[PDB]
RNA sequence: GGAUAGUGGCCUACCAUGGUUUCAACGGGUAACGGGGAAUAAGGGUUCGAUUCCGGAGAGGGAGCCUGAGAAACGGCUACCA
RNA sequence: UUCGGGUCUUGUAAUUGGAAUGAGUACAAUGUAAAUACCUUAACGAGGAACAACUGGAGGGCAAGUCUGGUGCCAGCAGCCGCGGUAAUUCCAGCUCCAGUAGCGUAUAUUAAAGUUGUUGCAGUUAAAAAGCUCGUAGUUGAACUUUGGGUCUGGUUGUCCG
RNA sequence: GGUGAAAUUCUUGGAUUUAUUGAAGACUAACUACUGCGAAAGCAUUUGCCAAGGACGUUUUCAUUAAUCAAGAACGAAAGUUAGGGGAUCGAAGAUGAUCAGAUACCGUCGUAGUCUUAACCAUAAACUAUGCCGACUAGGGAUCGGGUGGUGUUUUUCUUAUGACCCACUCGGCACCUUACGAGAAAUCAAAGUCUUUGGGUUCUGGGGGGAGUAUGGUCGCAAGGCUGAAACUUAAAGGAAUUG
RNA sequence: CUCUAACUAUAAAAAUCUCUCUUCUC
């Protein structure tokens, strides 16, 4: 079904109110819940141009938007496929308490 | 669903919360 | 929508009728949607007359003729071919298929 | 034929009758029941003050996505609790929580419009002033 | 059962003129509808009509021109006023220069025009144009 | 018979067992004072009527009463309750 | 013969004049119990006549843009259908244009639309819906027939011939 | 045996068949149909008894006694519940041997309650013709069931009449059918679903978008299962009907 | 313008499916 579809790039790093995140277990109806690397377990809802176009898993670093008038939730925008997830263990700018490899 | 199925569960509900009544007496 | 104008059942006017069970599956249906066969034929083939013929006592014996009807589930009817699925204007022929040799 | 009575001294069913057929209507029953007054916050009310709590962004549903910036908010004439939306764009960091709101109907006698689940009800008036005296920079929130 | 015999006697009325017939048989042939055919054949809609005697509620046959168009009985024969002849006449007639509602009057059967003129009025019976 | 200005279970004494009701009594609700009316409009209707007019009721809630032709008054009293 | 007189008119111009006048002031007077205000009226009071008209809307419903720039399934709009994921006629602005107009925009009610409460005027096979069937009180409705024709006179009201 | 193939299971104590018998309860095959009866459920061996009913015939009898019908009532498939009686077949539960990834499902064998009864509850079914009942009219065609009509009719046969059974032309009533639209419907279709905008024969009972939900609650009947009655808060722009082309 | 005769015989297993829905005016 790829013709019906739209048919290497770089990482991109957090700015401002943006966190990189560890999905914890995918919940239903289209949302998800992470957590980010504060200490906390916040809700992320799988945002739009992302719901069915690129999937994500348990397990996988993810770049999530927080709402600036509610922090109890977020809204997932970036995905990162195993490999700059390293990188990103590697350039330290978000804690190395959380590792995953398989 | 069938309707009849339906109809049955909410059926067996209704027998268990009435045993429910009996046993609370 | 009602599919035949009849309902398929050629029971009108009676309310209820005694079921009878299919010959091949043993599904009771009603006695008139019972879709039915006179299953007459030679007790012998006519492929092994002859071996019979030139080798019996009692020459130019009877060859009786064996003799029941077959009721079927509608469903056996349709997968043993007894009866077809026709075509709608074809659907108000009840006439036999034309008395099958003449 | 047409089976209801037709003669002179039947006026009795014809009125008792048809004072059955009229528990059908949703808006007639809703009327004599007065079930506007017990339950819908707006006790037949078209407007109400209330306090806003915290701002919220709501979902939308499949075809359409986008974070709607909802606000609930718990009203003075009965204490209950709802939710609410801010009808233009830049207009929910005009709410500063624990703020005295106007909240009006929003279009669709009771229901939700559009694709905004779970909610009811507009905003009009924000500490005072209108919300839409704001967002066209003719008025200016008292911050009080 | 039968309940109003004028009721009867207008639908087979309507429905032999439909078909094209020429003649009728209405059954239960009492008062109303002899004074309903006199007023109808005064007004021209049907010809040289007939009853007959059975010793029993008699009959009719009525012949037809196919000058009608329809008849009918407004069965629940409804109080009128001489004021709401109008409402009626408006409701049932097609178009006021033609057409007459059939009331029982004081004087007794008359179509409407007539009602209007010797200024009485009483209970409608039917619609013939 | 009392009491009323006067009929009246209006009340008292002695009697009788009656009274109403599926033609909706009794009960419950009314974010209902009734009405003249207002909105609405092919005709038929639907909704509203707190309020410019007419009646009725009330002067915080209930009860009691003097004066006076007229009040159970309330910008008049007595008592209880808030 | 291409013309071109614009010969006759209509419009369009930051070109250009002189007329006319109220909103506002205000002499007064009237108006009123006293007064305000109106109705008159001296003198003042228009040039960008800044003495400035808003309110909604231009995908359809529904009159009006496939114009410009911005955002880029985000913000938001949208009563409903839906617009938005890099060329947005739907958001956000600018320019045009539409509708009503000192009014217009909402929200909850209610009315017509609604023959979607149907008495006039609804449907009941499958779209919601005909009690499983029968009896039966109340209710509802309930066969036909008992003075129709004739004759006269006469009051008028209409259109006659018209005096 | 049994199946698509197989296994479980019974079998030299001889299973399977081969004959006679006998027991039990079951049902009444084939006759069996676009045929009959009944209000509906439903009803199928024979015979007798008991009562009943439809339709037809009637120059018989009474004279509005009629129709539908809230309230009230009687029946009411199967399953179910009591209890007592029976206990074949067949089979919910359970036990099994297969298939499969799992299959405690469909196929396969055993097997409890039921299935059949006797008195009493249950009163629901797609209890469907998904068409309420009583009336009148409207178009052509046939047969079919019940009755009654007339034949210079046929065979019947008892010489001949009588019956019966048939043939014809009927007629009244019943289940229905075929053709058609000149009527309707949105259509599928309907001889009524026609006689309805040219809108009125008499009458009951139901529905007002879909979900929530026949759910919540209160009654009410029932031992119980549950039945009748019966919402709302709330949530949505559809769900749905018929047909067309893929 | 005369008529009413033939007939056969199969079934094992097969679960699920991520987008994207877009005008008709001469
Ligand atoms: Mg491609
Ligand atoms: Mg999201
Ligand atoms: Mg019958
Ligand atoms: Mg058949
Ligand atoms: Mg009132
Ligand atoms: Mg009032
Ligand atoms: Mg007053
Ligand atoms: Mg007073
Ligand atoms: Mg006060
Ligand atoms: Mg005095
Ligand atoms: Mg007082
Ligand atoms: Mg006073
Ligand atoms: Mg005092
Ligand atoms: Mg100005
Ligand atoms: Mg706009
Ligand atoms: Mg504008
Ligand atoms: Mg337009
Ligand atoms: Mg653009
Ligand atoms: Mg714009
Ligand atoms: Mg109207
Ligand atoms: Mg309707
Ligand atoms: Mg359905
Ligand atoms: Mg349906
Ligand atoms: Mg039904
Ligand atoms: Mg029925
Ligand atoms: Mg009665
Ligand atoms: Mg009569
Ligand atoms: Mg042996
Ligand atoms: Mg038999
Ligand atoms: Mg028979
Ligand atoms: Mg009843
Ligand atoms: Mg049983
Ligand atoms: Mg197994
Ligand atoms: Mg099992
Ligand atoms: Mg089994
Ligand atoms: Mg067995
Ligand atoms: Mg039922
Ligand atoms: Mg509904
Ligand atoms: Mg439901
Ligand atoms: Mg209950
Ligand atoms: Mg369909
Ligand atoms: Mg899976
Ligand atoms: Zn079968």
């Amino acid at each position: 079904k790829g013709r019906r579809g739209k048919n290497k790039r770089e990482l991109i790093y957090k700015e401002e109110g943006q966190e990189y995140a560890q999905i914890t277990k995918m919940l239903g109806n289209g949302r998800v819940e992470a957590s980010c690397f504060d200490g906390n377990k916040r809700m992320a809802h799988i945002r739009g141009k992302l719901r069915k176009k690129v999937w994500m898993g348990q397990g996988d670093i993810i770049l999530v938007s927080l709402r600036d008038f509610q922090d109890d939730q977020c809204d997932v925008v970036h995905k990162y496929n195993l490999d700059e997830a390293r990188t990103l263990k590697n350039q330290g700018e978000l804690p190395e308490n959380a590792k995953i490899n398989e | 669903m069938r309707a009849k199925w339906r109809k049955k569960r909410t059926r067996r509900l209704k027998r268990k919360r009435r045993k429910v009544r009996a046993r609370s007496k | 929508p009602k599919k035949r104008a009849s309902n398929g059942r050629n029971k009108k006017g009676r309310g209820h009728v005694k079921p009878v069970r299919c010959v091949n599956c043993s599904r009771s249906v009603p006695k008139d949607k019972a879709i039915k066969r006179m299953a007459i034929r030679n007790i012998v083939e006519a492929a092994a007359i002859r071996d019979l013929s030139e080798a019996s006592v009692y020459a130019e014996y009877a060859l009786p003729k064996t003799y029941n009807k077959l009721h079927y589930c509608i469903s056996c009817a349709i997968h043993a071919r007894i009866v077809r699925v026709r075509s709608r204007t074809d659907r108000r022929i009840r006439a036999p298929p034309q008395r099958p040799r003449f | 034929g047409k089976g209801k009575p037709r003669g002179l001294n039947s006026a009795r069913k014809l009125r008792v009758h048809r004072r059955n057929n009229r528990w059908a209507e949703t808006t007639y029953k809703k009327r004599l029941l007065g079930t506007a007054f017990k339950s819908s916050p707006f006790g037949g009310s078209s407007h109400a003050k209330g306090i806003v709590l915290e701002k919220i962004g709501i979902e939308s549903k499949q075809p359409n996505s986008a974070i709607r910036k909802c606000v609930r908010v718990q009203l003075i004439k009965n204490g209950k609790k709802v939710t609410a939306f801010v009808p233009n764009d830049g207009c929910l960091n005009f709410v500063d929580e624990n703020d005295e709101v106007l909240l009006a109907g929003f279009g669709r006698k009771g229901k939700a419009k559009g694709d905004i689940p779970g909610v009811r009800f507009k905003v009009v008036k924000v500490s005072g002033v209108s919300l839409l005296a704001l967002w066209k920079e003719k008025k200016e929130k008292p911050r009080s | 059962t039968r309940t109003s015999v004028l009721a009867d006697a207008l639908n087979a009325i309507n429905n032999a003129e439909k078909t094209g017939k020429r003649q009728v048989l209405i059954r239960p042939s009492s008062k109303v509808i002899i004074k309903f055919l006199q007023v109808m054949q005064k007004h021209g809609y049907i010809g040289e009509f007939e009853y007959i005697d059975d010793h029993r509620s008699g009959k009719i046959v009525v012949q037809l021109n196919g000058r009608l168009n329809k008849c009918g009985v407004i069965s629940p024969r409804f109080n009128v006023k001489i004021a709401d002849v109008e409402k009626w006449t408006a409701n049932l007639l097609p178009a006021r220069q033609f057409g007459y509602v059939i009331l029982t009057t004081s004087a007794g059967i008359m179509d409407h025009e007539e009602a209007h003129r010797k200024h009485v009025s009483g209970k409608i019976l039917g619609f013939v144009y």
